């Protein structure tokens, strides 16, 4: 603002230099708060990814992950988190937002936020480089939403299988293994992928640094632990590729463990809890994903402890989470970035925070402080939000 | 020679334009600017006035010139006002404030101090011998001290002048000069003399300053006036930029209960953290003075803070 236009003059006296550092100090800390704890929600899952996509898409957004029109779109049915339960790193690598839909009709406020991220316009034509993702069979994603997506005049490519393993093969295949790096996760582990989303999302170079122009992202592949080996089609795909697992023994077991071991060639890492936020709280210590005492922005999600199908939430905020700090944008016909990137995790509470979580957030943070919380959606108790904004110092 | 800014508000304008007023009348202010939304409108220059009657009239037509103006200002308009003045005493007149503060000054200056008795000095009267003085004497013992106006500038001016007879007479049967060591058995009028003030000559007033070494010298029974000597250097065409905006102003003292909490002052209004860290990196480092965020003003450590809005 210029000063012609402030709204006031504040005059600050002191007697002694300590009194007056002290209260610039405490100055600071309710500035940041008040400014950058913010709520992203809306009435119902389906409102609460198209705010993600209104503020942090396309937008004038300070912190917003792209400030041009969108080319791609991912699409995932509201209630099938099994389906697009890997869709968080296409979305990521592709620049695009992550959206919900209801399975039978495409919502008329979809319809809308389409159109807005991708600029589509009356006056204007839709070119080739406009496409739609859908992330599901035809029990999670009808064929009337494939087709009404059609008739607008854009293209449409449906990602799926015979079940929620060949779905997440479908999905891997597109993101790519450009880096020789894949994650695994079990049939059974929701909120285990969930918490690794935003690590996978993260857009890299070869060389492993960060890159939001340039980088590629980490596929997340599904398989049955409840087995005593992987099949063919899992095994093609990982090649010779390290391997990650999320999530405990009784997710993937130690002969499927073995069985990638052989494959590949190459020692698979497990990350893993004890439960759901346990495990949560192991990819914050991990120094691979988030170094120590170097994060300034953290976002807050529902566990799904209640229903499962709430997962969704951070579904739909982790390509977020994973590029927050820069802007994609252009000059002439040149892609660049604004800023600087500095990824974020997602913590998964409802109703409390596990004193794990809580270790978790101050190693990770850094000695400043935290810069940034956002809270994705309704239905999470304050507890925890004022329990992270202390954690914080904010 | 300083460039310096200074922004200030709506409701304290006439107060600001009351200044320079008082800067014009004393001959120090060369030039003064005005300008409109940064845009200059109009141009004051006070080279040849010389006289006290001339720079009113001129200190008047500032104030003429820019008072519906500054009184109907709207939220997001300004005013600026861009001085120059020079510095010294040997390019300015004297206020009648600092005149009167080196009144009271040299009213209480000791002139002759009281000494042990043990050479010559000062005695007094003691049931009709000379013995140790109880007080040092003071300039307005002898002299008093008189702010009139110079009849060719207008300008105030100080002089001196001798007490009366009745006064000094009754200074003169209580104190006195003594030659010789006293006693205290000696008669007075035979061991003292009486002290002989001089006859001011000098004025105060522009290009001269009060000489501290020769003024109430002491030789003997002899005391010297007031005396006057050339005034020290000062700079040439310093400048003053000073903003009038429509701001609401709040001062905080820090060391109150009753306060505005640091919680509550990031409620009402939005600022920049960039300056915030500015203030506190230099509240860090020495006495924290040295720097363009804080300063000392009358005792005390101030820091003025902008808000980007509310």
């Amino acid at each position: 603002t210029d000063i012609e236009n402030v709204p006031a003059k504040i005059v600050l006296k002191a007697d002694k230099q300590k009194d007056m550092k002290d209260y610039i100090d405490d100055l600071r800390t309710y500035n940041n708060s008040y400014s950058n704890v913010v709520t992203v929600a809306g009435e119902d899952r389906i409102e609460t990814a198209i705010e993600l996509s209104y503020k942090y898409y396309n937008s004038d957004d300070d912190n917003a992950v792209t400030d041009i029109a969108a080319d791609n779109v991912v699409l995932v049915g509201s209630q099938a988190i099994v389906d697009g339960l890997v869709a968080s790193p296409l979305a990521s690598e592709k620049h695009a937002p992550l959206l919900l839909t209801s399975k039978d009709k495409l919502d008329s406020s979809v319809k809308s936020e389409i159109k807005r991220v991708m600029d589509l316009k009356t006056t204007s034509g839709i070119n080739t480089s406009k496409k739609v993702y859908l992330a599901g069979g035809v029990n999670s994603i009808s064929k009337d939403v494939e087709n009404e997506l059609k008739d607008m005049g854009v293209k449409v490519v449906r990602l799926a299988g015979d079940d929620r393993y060949e779905t997440s093969l479908a999905i891997a295949d597109e993101v790519g293994l450009d880096n020789d790096k894949a994650f695994v996760v079990g049939g059974t582990g929701l909120a285990d992928a969930m918490s690794i989303a935003p690590v996978a999302s993260q857009l890299k170079d070869s060389n492993g640094n960060m890159d939001v122009v340039d980088g590629d992202a980490t596929p997340i592949v599904v398989v049955d632990g409840k087995a005593k080996d992987i099949n063919a089609a899992t095994e093609d795909f990982l090649d010779n590729a390290q391997v990650d697992i999320i999530g405990g023994e009784n997710s993937v077991s130690k002969d499927i463990e073995e069985a990638i071991d052989d494959a590949t060639g190459k020692e698979p890492n497990r990350t893993s809890g004890d439960d759901r936020q346990d495990t949560n709280a192991e990819v914050m210590k991990e120094t691979d994903y988030f170094e120590k005492a170097s994060v300034e922005n953290y976002f807050v999600a529902k566990d799904g402890s209640t229903k499962e199908d709430q997962l969704v939430d951070a579904l739909a905020a982790a390509p977020v989470a994973a590029n927050f700090g820069a802007t994609y944008t252009k000059n002439g016909s040149t892609y660049t970035k604004s800023g600087n990137v500095s990824p974020a995790p997602i913590v998964l509470a409802t109703d409390t925070l596990s004193g794990d979580q809580n270790v978790g957030v101050s190693k990770s943070v850094s000695d400043d402080g935290g810069k940034n919380l956002v809270q994705v959606g309704k239905g999470i108790a304050s507890s925890v939000i004022s329990k992270m904004k202390d954690l914080l110092d904010m | 020679p300083v460039t310096e800014n200074y922004v200030t508000v709506q409701k304290d304008w006439k107060n600001t334009v009351k200044k320079i007023q008082e800067a014009i009348k004393l001959k120090s202010v060369t030039s003064v600017e005005v300008s409109y939304n940064d845009k200059s409108v109009s141009t004051i220059d006070l080279s040849g006035k010389t006289k006290v009657s001339e720079l009113e009239a001129e200190a008047e037509n500032l104030y003429n010139l820019v008072d519906s103006k500054l009184s109907n200002l709207d939220d997001g308009d300004s005013v600026t006002f861009k001085v120059t003045y020079n510095t010294g005493f040997n390019k300015r007149f004297y206020s009648k404030s600092e005149l009167e503060k080196i009144k009271t000054q040299l009213e209480k200056k000791v002139v002759v101090a009281k000494g042990d008795g043990k050479a010559a000095g000062l005695a007094m009267n003691e049931n009709g011998k000379a013995v140790v003085a109880d007080r040092d004497l003071v300039a307005s013992d002898f002299y008093n001290f008189i702010i009139s106006t110079d009849t060719s500038t207008g300008e105030y001016i100080l002089k001196s002048e001798k007490k009366g007879a009745a006064s000094l007479d009754a200074l003169n049967e209580k104190y006195g000069y003594a030659a010789l060591a006293i006693d205290g058995t000696g008669d007075f009028g035979t061991v003292t003399e009486s002290y002989v003030p001089a006859a001011p000559t000098d004025i105060l007033k522009s290009t001269k300053q009060i000489d501290e070494t020769a003024s109430f010298e002491n030789t003997g029974k002899d005391i010297a006036a007031m005396t006057v000597k050339a005034a020290d250097p000062g700079e040439d065409g310093n400048i003053a930029n000073i903003k009038v905006i429509n701001a609401k102003e709040t001062t905080i003292d820090v060391d109150s209960k009753s306060s505005t909490s640091a919680e509550d002052l990031a409620k009402k209004y939005v600022f920049d953290d960039k300056d915030l860290k500015a203030v506190y990196d230099q509240l860090n480092e020495g006495d924290g003075t040295t720097g363009k965020y804080v300063e000392k003003v009358d005792g005390r450590y101030q820091v003025v803070l902008y808000p980007e809005g509310k």
